[PDB]
């Protein structure tokens, strides 16, 4: 639905060689959206786009480390 | 306190051929020997430590 | 006989003892950091102190007692001190560069923000402001001391210089207490890293500056300084102002803007 | 530049000696270590 | 005061050209050999 | 008397002599290290069978050549010997502190040798980049001893810079303005200013690496919010000025040698030469990021650094053409020193030009960390620095010692060296263009020919070094004492005889203001 | 508000510093701190070069703003001329310290 | 890859590398002209008995040898920056692949749709199959679709490394905690080699990169079977 | 700026002493008042084992290798939390 995604497109907010923040941003967004939807009684499928983008750009060890930290309660980012 | 610089000027200008670091007297000698002994001994000791650390103790 | 105004120094053992003490201190830090022992470090620190004491003692003998500091020699020492202070400024610059690099682009590990998540900065309006008023005040008292010396007033020079030193000691004690009270440590990421290394090196410079001022205080008590010739005091005061300015930048950057 | 005649002239024989000794002081120690390289690698 | 003039403003002696050759040989030779022996040292540790 | 004179010295000539001695010895160590590098690359496969050792050799080679050979010789040796003499000063401003700048070097060198002796050495590259240089990838004392070596070398140079700038500013005859001092004196002062400003930043950076390794700081550790790239900036901010520091005193000596053997009383366009060196020094502080074109920098930042870097070619060109204009119309004396100077002009230009190729970030993407960079700096720095040092050494040896060298032997030495360095480094351009990485102990088979030829050329240069030692021995062995020196009216350092007395200019020169 | 107790240079300067100070007071320059002013430099009006010995190195800046200084030993006796501009210099030997 | 006795750059595989070759030809001619001119002038200054040793005026010729070099540098900078910005243009890739450097091998991740990832080690010399390249072959190659714009993201999980493929004009440092981006686009099918380009320790010389460029269709099948 | 005072006819020892006792020291007294007022120990925050804090890549060359140089038991938790 409005998808049919190949890869994360060019994001004018992160136009340079260092894409660390682009990955980070999309990871945060997906989890913030997933929280809001799971909370207020809604569907996580709206958070799809962010999941796809961060999946595409973020190294598996980063996502894995961040996931472990959110579970442990030590994720430094605001979700 | 009183100004005794003139006395010190006389002592340090006395023509005895002594280099400034020893011109104060016997104490300069002692302090110098202490300093130089610690420096040289400490350096030997550092070489020994290098020798010790150069080889593995598995 | 020479017919130029420059100083031909007697052959001296201090450059060698100084160089060796540098070897003992660096060797010593390595021994301490890796082979758990402080023996070398202790000897190094001791010979270093002995070298500095004897070397500067000799400079006082050469000038106050022997009269080797003609206007030309003094002018040279002025350039030397200015250049030394410049190199110190550049040293701190590297630390300020590290601070701004870290704080202006907070990485995801910090929570992507500054201060990092989990970091509760000191209130810049409490002891850090007190520290600022203390150093600024010592900058005023040292200027009073300088003018008293030039005006030939021994009592007031000693009075003003004493106040300056007391203030430096006060800053040091306050900073020591702040270090102990701080909820963050040097191991608390890049925040603790930049904070302690920058203010730590600054604190070291305050201790050095205070020591330099104490040396001047005692040389003053001994009447070494004339109302017109007192380079040791001038260098100590320039160095003191340098210490004062670095603090202002640390205060504005790390304590205030970085909070 | 002008100079006086050598005070202690070094004859061609003397130069051959100096040159040979000089070359040998560089070549022998290094050559020895390089020669025994395999004896060091696995021992 | 110190000795001045050719061969006197140096920390080594040039009184005898053969003793000098031996000095120079040890001096420059020791410097040149050092890396080879350090490499040997490192290979012989493991 | 021996200890008082050589251990407790307060004399600029004696201290310069110690520096020359120290530098010569260091050069032997550095050469040996370079030979081990080329031996490992001499044929496909492994020689040492231990790549960490190879990395340690490459690292030590650089440190020794830069900090213990070039700087001590140019600044400590020629600087101490010539600067006071060229301005008619009785000695340096701080004759006692000067002795400490020298004595800090042996301990500094000992720490470097200690780092290679303990553990598995520091196989980090002379850039010492973390995390490779950190406490996990390089656990143990090695990297810490290397950092300490650099601190001591740093203090020695910073104090030396303070001494040179003060001496040059404060101790000229009352009538002599800064625009009446020789170009070598100008070259030393500018070099000293670069040292004074750059070394403290290096010190800050390596101290942060030290704390990251031992005090749990995280300046360069991402886990604590640090950044390895920060280290690179701090390193290279000192690093680029450093390469200009290595060549500036060389530019100064080349100006004197070219003027002298062209039979000229002065260099062409004196003020343009002063301007050129100051511009180079200035620009040398705003181009450092050209050593980081592949770290992932913004395109605008890369365009700026490409542009700022190329501008340096303008002042440098003024110097090259001025040296040629100094030769113009001269009664050329084909002495060994002149040969070294002419080789310098050519080789330096070649290296400088490849530096201009590298300045273009687009091309640097492909050339970075390849042998093209190694070829570039071995021409500008290696040959440039070494040729200027050899030229100055043969030109002033009679002044320092009072003895003459055998000119024919000296020309033979130059010939061998010229062949050796070009055979060693020219083929490395090919290796780089075709993609061979730097810091490699072995290489894909296609690179075999050029690596073989390069390593052979490295042996020719070894033959030249051994010959040089012999040539110095022969001079001291024969004892041909100097009588007359031409052009003393425009070369003040020769005016007090060879060698000049312990104390010179006890009665200063007389110079009218008019 | 005010008082004394600090020595002056006149009361406490010693050694070479004191000598330079006293000489400066008399308008003399025994330690060569000042750049001497040139005469017309003719055969009849030569630049007088003080010396404590029988020869002294002279540096001649032939024309104002010249970057090249011409150096040469000036010997006791008949006036010598700068090898470059020909201006005359004559050595006037010793004394300084009474 | 490089072949025996190669003097210049490996043949261009991408349009950008082709662009660099022409730019390098342009720059190199200037380098040859200037260095030979300097060598020539040295020989010209040294081959005459005629002399002129009196003071020579400089404020005239210095204009020439200041303006000329300035012009030459602008003549180099123009095409250099055109290429620089050209490389930077927004391309919008059809695929994103990540590579992580390690001591001492590279790992790859194609996580656009499936979670595909694998390690890529150098084939030891002792295990090379006949006709294979020493120090350059790897067990698992980086299969990629030819004639497509691909976004490569580079990072590392330990020390610094650098991902390079000379034939494509690529070299991007692999820095831990950072995600560097570069774009890859091969004009032809084939095998393209590169080597770790940032000193990373003992085995810096032994962690190559091998790209396998095939048509999209083959790329897809490969993806599937690599699950 | 020009401050809000005046003098300048001649800056001497008297003037600088006036500034020391009339402006500088009083400023220090005020800040000392303000500081030894706003002090009072602030309630230490809950411990969270954040990975970017309490860094330990190599043990400290003192004590048990796990305590910072100016460790305060009251406010500095170890990597495993506050002390007993
Ligand atoms: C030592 C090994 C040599 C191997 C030679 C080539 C074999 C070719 C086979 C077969 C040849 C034909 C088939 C292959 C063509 C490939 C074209 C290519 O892809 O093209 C690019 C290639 C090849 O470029 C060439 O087209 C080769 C150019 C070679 C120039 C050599 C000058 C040599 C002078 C003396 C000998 C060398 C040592 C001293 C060098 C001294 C410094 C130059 O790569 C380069 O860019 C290399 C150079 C890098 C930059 C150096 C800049 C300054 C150089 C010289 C100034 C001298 C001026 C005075 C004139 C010279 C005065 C001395
Ligand atoms: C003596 C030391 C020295 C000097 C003087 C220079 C001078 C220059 N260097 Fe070099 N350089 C090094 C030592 C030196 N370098 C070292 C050690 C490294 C590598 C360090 C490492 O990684 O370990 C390096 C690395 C290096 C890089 C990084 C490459 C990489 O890692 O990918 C770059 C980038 O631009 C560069 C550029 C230049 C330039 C443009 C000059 C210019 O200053 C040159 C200017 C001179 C000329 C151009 C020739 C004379 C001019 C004329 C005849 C006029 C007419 C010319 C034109 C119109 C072009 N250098
Ligand atoms: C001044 C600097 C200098 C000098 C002179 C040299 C000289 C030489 N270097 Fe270089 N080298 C470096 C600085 C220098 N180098 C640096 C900075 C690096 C990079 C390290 C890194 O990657 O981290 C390097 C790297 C390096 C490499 C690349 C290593 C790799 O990537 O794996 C190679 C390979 O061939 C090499 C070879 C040589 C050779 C064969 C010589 C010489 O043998 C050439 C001939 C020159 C001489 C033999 C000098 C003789 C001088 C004297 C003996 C003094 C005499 C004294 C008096 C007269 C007073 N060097
Ligand atoms: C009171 C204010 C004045 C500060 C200095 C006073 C005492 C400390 C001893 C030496 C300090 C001198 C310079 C600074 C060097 C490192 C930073 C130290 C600043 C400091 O003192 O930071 C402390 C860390 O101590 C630590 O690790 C310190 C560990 C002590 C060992 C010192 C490490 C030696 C390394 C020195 C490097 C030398 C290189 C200098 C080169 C100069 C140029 C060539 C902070 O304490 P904490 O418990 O983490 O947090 C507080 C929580 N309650
Ligand atoms: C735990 C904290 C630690 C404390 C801080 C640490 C260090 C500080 C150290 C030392 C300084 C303190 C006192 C100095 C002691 C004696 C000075 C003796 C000379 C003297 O008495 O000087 C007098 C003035 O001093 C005087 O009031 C002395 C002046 C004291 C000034 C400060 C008092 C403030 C009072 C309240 C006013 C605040 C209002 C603010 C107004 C706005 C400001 C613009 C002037 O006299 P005279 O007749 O012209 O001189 C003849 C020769 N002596
Ligand atoms: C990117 C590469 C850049 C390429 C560089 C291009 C190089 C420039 C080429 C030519 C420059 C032309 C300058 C013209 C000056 C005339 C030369 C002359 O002849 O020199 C003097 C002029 O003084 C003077 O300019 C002083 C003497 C001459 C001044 C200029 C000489 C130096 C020229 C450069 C030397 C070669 C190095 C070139 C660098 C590449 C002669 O003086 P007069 O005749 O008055 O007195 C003699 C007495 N009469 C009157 C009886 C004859
Ligand atoms: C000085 C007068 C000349 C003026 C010319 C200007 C040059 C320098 C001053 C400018 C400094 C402020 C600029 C900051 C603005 C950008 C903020 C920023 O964010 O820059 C940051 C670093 O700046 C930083 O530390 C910057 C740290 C400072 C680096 C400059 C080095 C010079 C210092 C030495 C000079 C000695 C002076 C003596 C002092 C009295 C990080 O880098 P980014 O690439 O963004 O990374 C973010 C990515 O995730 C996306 O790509
Ligand atoms: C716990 C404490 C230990 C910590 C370590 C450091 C400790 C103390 C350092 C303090 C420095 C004390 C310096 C005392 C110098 C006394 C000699 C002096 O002051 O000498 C004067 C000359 O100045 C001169 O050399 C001026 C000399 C300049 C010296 C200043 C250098 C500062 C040293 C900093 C070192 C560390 C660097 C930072 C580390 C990262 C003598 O000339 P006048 O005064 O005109 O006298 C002549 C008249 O009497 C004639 O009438
Ligand atoms: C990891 C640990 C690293 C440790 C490295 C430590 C290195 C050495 C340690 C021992 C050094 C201390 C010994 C005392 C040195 C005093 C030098 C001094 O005071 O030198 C003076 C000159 O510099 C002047 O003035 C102005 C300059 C004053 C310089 C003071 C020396 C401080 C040394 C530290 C430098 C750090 C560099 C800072 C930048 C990061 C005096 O010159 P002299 O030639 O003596 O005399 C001339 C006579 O006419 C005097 O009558
Ligand atoms: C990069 C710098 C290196 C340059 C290359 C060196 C040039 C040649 C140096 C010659 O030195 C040697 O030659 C040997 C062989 O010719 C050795 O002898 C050895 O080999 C023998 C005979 O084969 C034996 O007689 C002895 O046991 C022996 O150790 C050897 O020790 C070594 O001194
Ligand atoms: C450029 C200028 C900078 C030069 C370098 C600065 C030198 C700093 C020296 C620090 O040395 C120390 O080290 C110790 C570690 O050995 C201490 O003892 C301690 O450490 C212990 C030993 O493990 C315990 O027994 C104790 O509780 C105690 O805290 C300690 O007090 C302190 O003096
Ligand atoms: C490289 C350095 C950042 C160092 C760091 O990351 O710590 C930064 C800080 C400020 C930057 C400069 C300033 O942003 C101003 C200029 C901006 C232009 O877009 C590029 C060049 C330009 C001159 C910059 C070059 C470079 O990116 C600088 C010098
Ligand atoms: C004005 C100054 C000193 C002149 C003097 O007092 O003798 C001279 C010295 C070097 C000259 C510079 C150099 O010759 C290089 C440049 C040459 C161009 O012809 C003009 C600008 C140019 C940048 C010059 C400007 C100016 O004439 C300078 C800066
Ligand atoms: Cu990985 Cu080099
Ligand atoms: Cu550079
Ligand atoms: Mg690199
Ligand atoms: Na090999
Ligand atoms: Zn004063
Ligand atoms: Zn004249």
């Amino acid at each position: 639905k409005i998808k049919n995604y190949q890869t994360a497109p060019f994001d004018s907010r992160f136009p340079n060689q260092n894409q660390t923040r682009n990955c980070w941003q999309n990871y945060l967004d997906f989890h913030r959206c997933e929280k809001a939807m799971t909370a207020k009684g809604g569907d996580v499928s709206v958070c799809e786009w962010y999941r796809r983008v961060y999946k595409s750009l973020c190294p598996i060890s980063w996502v894995s480390t961040w996931d472990d930290r959110r579970a442990e309660g030590t994720f430094p980012g605001k979700i | 306190f009183e100004n005794r610089v003139a006395e010190k000027q006389k002592l340090f200008q006395e023509d005895n051929g002594l280099p400034v670091h020893l011109k104060g007297g016997a104490t300069d000698n002692i302090l110098y020997r202490v300093t130089m002994t610690l420096c040289l001994g400490g350096t030997l000791y550092s070489l020994y430590c290098l020798g010790w650390a150069s080889f593995p103790h598995k | 006989h020479q017919t130029h105004a420059y100083h031909m120094v007697n052959p001296s053992p201090w450059p060698l003892t100084g160089a060796l003490s540098a070897l003992l201190m660096t060797s010593g830090l390595t021994m301490w950091f890796h082979f758990n022992s402080m023996t070398l470090l202790m000897i190094g620190l001791t010979t270093n102190m002995l070298t500095m004491y004897q070397w500067w003692r000799d400079v006082i003998r050469e000038s106050t007692f022997q009269g080797h500091h003609t206007p030309a020699v003094q002018k040279g020492l002025r350039y030397g001190m200015i250049l030394f202070i410049i190199s110190e400024v550049l040293f701190f610059t590297g630390f300020f560069w590290a601070f701004y690099h870290s704080s202006l682009a907070p990485t995801p590990e910090l929570g992507g923000c500054w201060p990092p998540t989990g970091i509760h900065p000191l209130n810049p309006l409490e002891v850090p402001l007190l520290n600022t008023s203390v150093l600024l005040a010592s900058g005023v008292s040292i200027t009073w001391a300088h003018h008293s010396l030039m005006e030939g007033d021994r009592k007031h020079m000693l009075q003003a210089l004493f106040i300056t030193i007391t203030l430096g000691v006060y800053f040091t004690l306050l900073q020591a207490s702040e270090y102990y009270e701080a909820p963050f440590t040097i191991s608390d990421g890049v925040y603790g890293s930049t904070f302690f290394v920058a203010t730590g090196f600054h604190g070291l410079h305050v201790i050095i500056g205070s020591t330099f001022l104490i040396v001047c205080f005692f040389r003053q008590l001994k009447f070494h300084f004339t109302s017109n010739h007192h380079f040791g005091f001038e260098a100590a005061a320039w160095y003191w102002h340098f210490v004062d300015v670095v603090w202002l930048f640390l205060y504005v950057s790390i304590y205030w803007w970085g909070s | 530049i002008t100079a006086k005649p050598a005070k202690t002239p070094t004859s061609p024989k003397e130069q051959a000696i100096g040159l040979s000794v000089t070359f040998l002081s560089f070549l022998l120690p290094a050559g020895w270590v390089l020669y025994h390289l395999d004896n060091y690698k696995k021992s | 005061h110190y000795e001045e003039g050719p061969g006197k403003n140096i920390p080594f002696s040039v009184e005898n050209k053969w003793r000098l050759l031996a000095m120079m040989t040890l001096f420059f030779g020791s410097g040149f050999a050092a890396p080879f022996f350090i490499v040997r040292h490192q290979l012989l540790k493991k | 008397m021996f200890i008082n004179r050589w251990l407790f010295s307060t004399n600029h000539k004696d201290i310069g002599t110690l520096y020359l001695l120290f530098g010569a010895w260091a050069g032997m160590v550095g050469t040996a290290l370079s030979l081990l590098i080329r031996a490992e690359l001499g044929q496909p496969g492994t020689l040492l069978g231990d790549d960490q050792i190879y990395n340690v050799v490459v690292t030590a080679h650089a440190f020794v050549m830069i900090f213990f050979m070039v700087m001590p010789i140019m600044i400590g040796g020629f600087g101490n010997w010539l600067v006071p003499l060229m301005i008619g000063a009785p000695d340096m401003a701080f004759p006692r502190m000067n002795n400490m700048s020298f004595w800090l070097l042996p301990p500094s060198f000992l720490l470097l040798l200690a780092s290679s002796m303990v553990e598995a050495g520091a196989g980090t590259g002379w850039t010492v980049y973390p995390p490779l240089a950190g406490n996990l990838a390089h656990a143990g004392a090695s990297v810490d001893l290397t950092i300490f070596s650099l601190h001591l070398a740093g203090v020695s140079s910073i104090l030396g810079a303070i001494n040179f700038i003060t001496t040059i500013i404060n101790m000229k005859p009352p009538a002599m303005s800064q625009y009446q001092t020789p170009l070598f004196v100008w070259s030393v002062m500018i070099t000293a200013v670069l040292l004074l400003l750059s070394l403290p930043v290096l010190a800050a950076g390596i101290t942060m690496l030290l704390t990251d390794r031992n005090l749990n700081t995280t300046f360069f550790d991402p886990a604590g919010g640090g950044d390895p790239i920060l280290y690179q900036h701090l390193f290279w901010f000192f690093g680029h000025p450093e390469v200009y520091i290595l060549i500036l005193p060389g530019f100064g000596m080349i100006s004197h040698i070219v003027t002298y053997y062209s039979g000229k009383k002065e260099p062409f366009g004196y003020m343009g030469m002063v301007w050129a060196m100051m511009s180079i020094g200035f620009l040398g502080f705003i181009v450092w990021a050209h050593h980081m074109f592949t770290v992932g920098m913004d395109v605008d930042t890369r365009a700026y650094f490409t542009s700022a870097t190329m501008i340096i070619a303008i002042p440098t060109g003024v110097k090259v053409f001025s040296w040629l204009a100094t030769l113009h119309g001269g009664n050329i004396k084909w002495s060994p020193a002149m040969m070294w100077a002419l080789g310098f002009i050519f080789l330096f230009t070649v290296g400088g030009l490849t530096g201009i190729v590298l300045a273009n970030s687009s091309l640097d993407i492909v050339l970075h960390d390849t042998y093209y960079v190694v070829a570039h700096f071995h021409y500008v720095l290696s040959m440039g620095a070494v040729f200027a040092i050899m030229g100055g050494f043969v030109h002033w040896f009679p002044l320092f010692s009072g003895y003459t060298l055998n000119d024919t032997w000296a020309k033979i030495h130059f010939a061998i060296m010229f062949v050796g360095v070009n055979m060693t480094f020219f083929p490395q351009h090919f290796l780089g263009l075709s993609g061979m990485p730097r810091r490699y102990s072995d290489y894909p088979d296609a690179y075999t020919m050029w690596n073989t030829i390069s390593s052979m050329g490295s042996f020719i240069s070894l033959t030249a070094v051994m010959l040089m030692v012999f040539i110095i021995w022969e001079a001291f062995a024969s004892k041909r004492e100097v009588l007359t020196v031409d052009l003393t009216t425009t070369n003040l350092e020769w005016l007090n005889g060879c060698p000049p007395p312990y104390h010179t200019f006890e009665e200063p020169t007389y110079v009218n203001l008019k | 508000a005010s008082g004394g107790g600090v020595p002056t240079d006149e009361e406490q300067a010693t050694g070479l510093e004191r000598e330079v100070m006293l000489a400066a007071r008399k308008g003399q320059d025994p330690y060569n701190i000042l750049a001497p002013k040139a005469t017309s430099g003719t055969k009849e009006d030569p630049n007088l070069v003080p010396s404590i010995t029988n020869k002294r190195i002279v540096g001649c800046i032939c024309e104002e703003d010249n970057s090249t200084v011409i150096w040469f030993w000036l010997h006791k006796g008949e006036a010598q001329r700068c090898p470059s501009c020909g201006t005359h210099y004559k050595l006037v030997p010793h004394q300084l310290a009474h | 890859m490089a072949y025996p006795m190669q003097l210049g750059f490996q043949d261009a595989t991408s349009p950008i590398m082709e662009e660099l070759l022409h730019f390098h030809d342009h720059t190199l001619m200037i380098v040859f002209l200037i260095s030979s001119l300097v060598l020539y002038i040295i020989s010209l200054m040294l081959t005459t008995k005629l002399t002129h040793t009196s003071t020579m005026d400089a404020q005239e010729v210095e204009t020439i040898w200041t303006i000329l070099p300035a012009i030459i540098l602008i003549l180099i900078a123009l095409p250099s920056l055109r290429i620089l910005y050209m490389m930077d243009e927004i391309n919008n890739p059809s695929l994103t692949v990540k590579t992580m450097g390690h001591q001492w091998y590279w790992s790859y991740e194609y996580t656009d749709y499936e979670d595909l990832s694998f390690d890529s080690y150098m084939i030891p010399t002792s295990e090379l199959k006949p006709g294979e390249l020493r120090l350059l072959e790897v067990d698992n190659r980086v299969v990629l679709p030819m004639e497509m714009t691909i976004r490569m993201l580079v990072s590392s999980e330990d020390v610094l490394h650098s991902w390079a493929v000379p034939s494509l004009g690529l070299k991007t440092d692999a820095i831990p905690g950072r995600l560097n981006q570069t774009t890859l686009m091969s004009s032809r099918p084939g095998l393209y080699y590169g080597q770790c380009s940032e000193i990373c320790g003992s085995n810096h010389s032994f962690m190559p990169i091998v790209l396998e460029l095939v048509p999209l269709k083959y790329f897809e099948k490969w993806s599937a079977s690599m699950l | 700026a020009s401050a809000a005072k005046g003098d300048h006819g001649g800056t001497g020892a008297r003037t600088w002493r006036f500034l020391t006792f009339g402006l500088a020291l009083p400023s220090v007294a005020l800040c000392t008042l303000n500081s030894w007022l706003h002090s009072g120990h602030r309630e230490r925050p809950a411990f969270i084992p954040y990975h970017h804090l309490r860094i330990r890549t190599k043990p400290f060359s003192w004590g048990d290798g796990n305590h910072t140089f100016f460790h305060n038991p009251r406010v500095n938790p170890l990597p495993t939390g506050y002390e007993k």
